[PDB]
């Protein structure tokens, strides 16, 4: 008699790389980069804040895009495309160390400054920004003399950091579209903005002129930030074109932040997340996006490799 | 007819990886190997395992896709994060073709384990004709071959028969 | 009567490394770290401006090292160490990002913008370098006075970047030598420069320095760079001391700019540049240069590392 | 006289990797087996074409030779460049090493197929004697041998001489 | 009584790593082997010489304990940081894991080594048990156990008697 | 007969993770991931400066606290967590370049400038600095404008490097705390403080606004450095608030800095650092702290890796 061992095939099959030979033929493989996603952010078990209109600077300085967003908490912040922090036209100086700060940080807890102001009107507004007729950012009071050329009078504002997590301390310088406006605004002289704390020390100087019209006016605010720390204080100095915050922005804990132009779906438990979507697969490797971020598989070149799960495909006769 | 797999593999065993195929006057067939099959799937999934272990590191955005990074830290994130790539690529293509590799050779050698058992468990009863077919010259249809598919075959008995038989 | 199987050897092998031990001897070995280069940039298939005393940069301002560079296409970039990207002495703000913006810009377009204001002396020049008499850069008109000691009108001036691309805008800030210097060429008054766009918004001030001498001058000019989104609109402002463009300038394509001190072949291609010359190279790694630029081996610290294409070299 | 890979190589053997030596009444000589060199040959040229693969990630320059760069930015990158020509100096010599015994353990694996491919196909009719030759206990001609190279030496012949002279 | 490799070890094995047991007219013995047990010793110490050993780069600090670096730089260097403590993380993984696998498979190779060799010198004179042993047919002493111990076994004076005693 | 072919075992042997299996037992195995360490700092056959109550930077501006480093010449240098760069309040600019300087400088080479004064007062003592009474940086020249509300010149001074290694020259800007006080100790009017050389530029403003008082002092000194190439000259022009060098800082040639918050132990050779003491180790890999300085294993996350160092473990 006779006996024979042998082992199982298929008419098919498919290709795998060696470290010899490329293209050897195994009867079944797997792919260890994934390429298949839900067209959609999937977050579930986490706090989401969903910043549509809003820019993730603008739930420390306030625009109206975000009113319901000033206090946010989440574990999750979603940050979109088509939003803006920018009510009146500027920009944050360093504005992607504060963007980081923020998407790390679990979100917003103000406390109020208690500042007191006498002589000075804290009603300004603009038309840039439109929360009900004319309005300003929300967490700031823009800082006027009292009427029309009025002199701004020179003053000193101090904050103490009363709790034991560090503080961000946001303000803004404001630049004029024209030196005409500054007349008309904060009066005429020299202008400077000082800021100092234990480790910290810059000042600031107004630079009114024209420029390009955003959102229907030339005039803009440049936004400084400042981190704190506990029992330390934060000593100001003004001479006017100061936008002031109302209330200092305590972090809540941790949280992680994405940028995104997709909606979001409450129903998946996910943790890679790409501006696309989620990327929800326990696979060792995926092609989809270089930035993606998260607890997320390794990102490579490679279109598809195929990892084999068995053995050579030796085919029947 | 009773093909080997020096030469061929079997599109017969649907019940396994491993396998016997028989022919005498009984009946002709095969049979698949549970210990063997179970064996290298275990150690092919526990490699598996190993790979698509997930990692505890937490990666935060460090770019910005709605506005840009100064030109300067922007093409050092950008050569820094391609960098990172060519090496992740070049270990993607090392491990795949590595774990391929390792695989192919790894069931094959579990092929000549089983194989080498099977000769040592037959010792002068039986000739390797190089098809990956053992030659038996102890004539049996029915009980031999559950036997030897497991290790509860005693070639003593039948050892006299293997070589009368073959000399 | 006796069969014999075995393997052919080399009685004078090659020494390899292994996972278990060093020096093993094989009849054969390749090479996997390139260590011998072309001591020439062989650039063939690839559009190459050869600059000289000219670097990358000064091809914005346009120095009389490089007025034929004025407006160039290329595919290649070649920077020269014994070059300058200055003639009056100068020195850019964040250099590297435009300069590395520059290499892979592909060559450069230009539009222009104007200062055409009365009152202004549109055609200042330096002793510092020259075509014939004393000259300027061909892209700036330095807005001196008119007449000597008259204040200098406060203007406006605004470029609407009518095109596809983003704009390069490049102006500069000049720090006079002295004050006495400054009120020379400038009127008196408190000097203030602000651009305007709807993600730049830069304000500078001239800081007249008393410094060193450079090229025979005291005086300094600082060039501020600005890269312009399509169809945003840059609004200047100044009180003078604003070394003004002429043009504006825009990407032409991709190109690979590289740094070297070889001269320039014609007759072969490679893809992989550095400062000593090329690698041309199929090999997996490369011991020249830990800089070096393009789609080239992978820099190891090794000088060799040998690749086993043969069997293990058992001898007799 | 003869000894074969078990204790030494070949230094007649130029043309091809793998082959025979023969000694009979009729003479001595070697000739090389085509199918077993070029079968390692092509294997070791796949292993090649794979390693001389080149990128087509492009770089361009982060620092400045002419011009130093910042110092915080400019040691952030010799930093990160240093940390990538260590990982790039260690997967380096970790693939040369691993190739390098791969080849040697490649080279070793297929010289043993060929070896026990000679002894499937002579089955009783040859013996090995440890020193890589297999003694051919009955007499035969170049013919049979340059058959047993080609792959084509039937076993089925007078086995009884054979069993004679190994008793 | 006693069985090798192929089921058991053996506890009680102090001097070296490889060796011999016999079953003699004497009774129940053991006995170092100490070639293949320093070459496998060689082996691994040659590993552990080319990993264990540390770099020549020397690297500087680029951050700051006492005083926090800015937010952007500090965030670019933690990220480059975090990338390349996951690529050595999973490097040193996958250097253990096939070191581990390469000391395991060495280790059996050189134990195979050491019974292809016994056999190979014991020829026809004795035959696999299927449990790492060789069951020899001829009556043969201490001093013959030591000939087989060493390379100094010669097949003639015991193939008649061995063959006698098998067929 | 029979002889029997095998190997050894033992009762308890260690595990590994293999590339299929994750718990092979094995005879024997040793660690990759060095996880002991020493309290203490090896620094033997090293010039080790312990840097107690003063930081790197205070070296160069001389602190009291720092007044025996002021010249200090060492291989290993250590900073500590309880001291400090900055006597009278203040901090640098780039301080993270300039403290990655000093750690690989080698140590300390001063010159004297050669700077002369007159119609100056040149003590500018202070309260919150002291050696006896009220003292000064002894490195720095606090320039108030002579008596009270007096004018300060705009002086203008400069140094040439003659040496064949760059120098590191450092300066300051005094922030005076308010306006009272600037016009009080500078005198009345705008401050203005350029910077020159060959490839260095930059001008400072004091900034007299409010601040937090620090030490009993609401004022800042904001320091800033230069890296003067050889044969190259830096020129000072000041109206006050420059607060003037005395020596300029050569290096002496290479050596490494850690930060440490142990005491140092001289009789332990070592060569790789780390926050909390000393790696000394063979081993590939470590899991003691991912931002080790020196040159220490590889950082792992793993808190233990054991590669087998013997067969696998069979246990009967
Ligand atoms: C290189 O760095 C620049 C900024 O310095 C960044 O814009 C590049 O990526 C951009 O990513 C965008 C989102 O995927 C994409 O829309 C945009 O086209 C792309 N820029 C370019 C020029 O293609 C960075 N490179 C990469 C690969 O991300
Ligand atoms: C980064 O490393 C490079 C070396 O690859 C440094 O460049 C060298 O610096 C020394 C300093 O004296 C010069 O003598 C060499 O000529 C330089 N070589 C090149 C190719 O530039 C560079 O300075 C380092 N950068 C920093 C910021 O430390
Ligand atoms: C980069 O990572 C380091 C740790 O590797 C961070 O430093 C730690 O920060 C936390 C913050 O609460 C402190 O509690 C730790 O004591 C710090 N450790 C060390 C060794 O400094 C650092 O903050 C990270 N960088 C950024 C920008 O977050
Ligand atoms: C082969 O691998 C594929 C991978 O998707 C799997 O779905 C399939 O069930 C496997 N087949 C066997 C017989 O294990
Ligand atoms: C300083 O901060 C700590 C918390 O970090 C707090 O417990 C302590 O009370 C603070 N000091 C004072 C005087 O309140
Ligand atoms: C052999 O194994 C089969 C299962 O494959 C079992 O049914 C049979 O009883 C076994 N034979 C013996 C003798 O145990
Ligand atoms: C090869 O031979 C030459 C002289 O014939 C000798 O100098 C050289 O060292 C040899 N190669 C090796 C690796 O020893
Ligand atoms: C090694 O292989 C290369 C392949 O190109 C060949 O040119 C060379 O002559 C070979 N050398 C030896 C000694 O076989
Ligand atoms: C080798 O086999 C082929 C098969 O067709 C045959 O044609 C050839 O003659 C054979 N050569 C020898 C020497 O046996
Ligand atoms: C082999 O072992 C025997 C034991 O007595 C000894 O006499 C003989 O010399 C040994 N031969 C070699 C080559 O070690
Ligand atoms: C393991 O090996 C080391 C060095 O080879 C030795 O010091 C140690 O005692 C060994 N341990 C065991 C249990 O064998
Ligand atoms: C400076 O220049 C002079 C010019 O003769 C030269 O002799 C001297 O060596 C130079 N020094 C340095 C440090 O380059």
């Amino acid at each position: 008699d006779k006996i024979c061992l042998g082992h199982h095939a298929v008419s098919n099959g498919t290709k795998v790389n060696t470290l010899t030979e490329r293209g050897v033929e195994v009867v079944n493989a797997t792919e260890t980069v994934e390429r298949t996603n839900i067209p959609r952010i999937c977050s579930k078990g986490k706090r989401t804040v969903d910043l549509g209109q809003c820019g993730l600077l603008g739930t420390i300085t306030g625009p109206p895009q975000c009113d319901q967003f000033l206090e946010f908490s989440a574990d999750l912040i979603i940050e979109r495309r088509e939003g803006s922090d920018v009510c009146f036209p500027g920009k944050f100086v360093n504005e992607e160390a504060l963007r980081q700060i923020l998407r790390e940080s679990g979100g917003i807890d103000k406390e109020a400054m208690g500042f007191t102001y006498s002589g000075i009107r804290t009603n300004g507004a603009t038309s840039s920004c439109r929360r009900s007729g004319s309005s300003f950012y929300a967490e700031m009071k823009w800082l006027l003399s009292n009427t029309d050329n009025a002199a701004f009078p020179q003053m000193t504002k101090s904050y103490k950091n009363t709790r034991k997590n560090p503080a961000l301390i946001v303000w803004g310088i404001h630049h004029s579209g024209s030196t005409a406006e500054q007349t008309k605004l904060y009066g005429s002289g020299n202008k400077l903005v000082t800021v100092g704390s234990s480790n910290y020390q810059q000042s600031f100087v107004p630079s009114p002129g024209a420029r390009t019209q955003v959102n229907g006016q030339s005039g803009r605010i440049d936004f400084h930030w400042l981190m704190l720390n506990p029992n330390d204080t934060v000593t100001f100095s003004f001479n006017g074109a100061f936008i002031a915050p109302d209330r200092a922005s305590f972090l809540r804990g941790k949280s992680m932040g994405i940028q995104s132009g997709v909606q979001v779906d409450a129903d998946c438990e996910g943790d890679c997340y790409y501006s696309g979507g989620t990327i929800i697969s326990n696979l060792p490797f995926q092609n989809i996006d270089s930035r993606a971020v998260g607890k997320c598989p390794r990102y490579v070149k490679q279109r598809s490799l195929l990892l084999a799960t068995g053995m050579k495909n030796v085919p029947e006769i | 007819a009773i093909a080997g797999f020096i030469e061929n593999g079997w599109e017969g065993l649907i019940d396994g990886w491993y396998g016997f195929r028989h022919q005498n006057a009984q009946g002709e067939g095969t049979a698949a190997d549970y210990k063997s099959t179970q064996s290298a799937i275990d150690q092919i999934t526990g490699k598996l395992n190993r790979l698509i272990e997930k990692t505890n590191q937490q990666f935060e955005l460090i770019d910005n896709e709605f506005t840009e990074v100064e030109k300067q830290i922007g093409n050092v994130i950008n050569w820094t994060r391609d960098s990172i790539t060519e090496v992740w690529s070049y270990n993607a293509e090392l491990l795949v073709a590595m774990e391929n590799q390792h695989t192919i050779d790894l069931a094959d050698s579990e092929m000549d384990k089983l194989y080498e058992r099977v000769k040592r468990q037959l010792r002068e009863n039986a000739e390797e004709d190089g098809t990956g077919c053992f030659e038996i010259f102890h004539k049996c249809d029915d009980d031999c071959m559950a036997s030897i598919r497991n290790n509860t075959y005693d070639h003593s008995k039948y050892r006299e028969e293997a070589m009368q038989n073959r000399i």
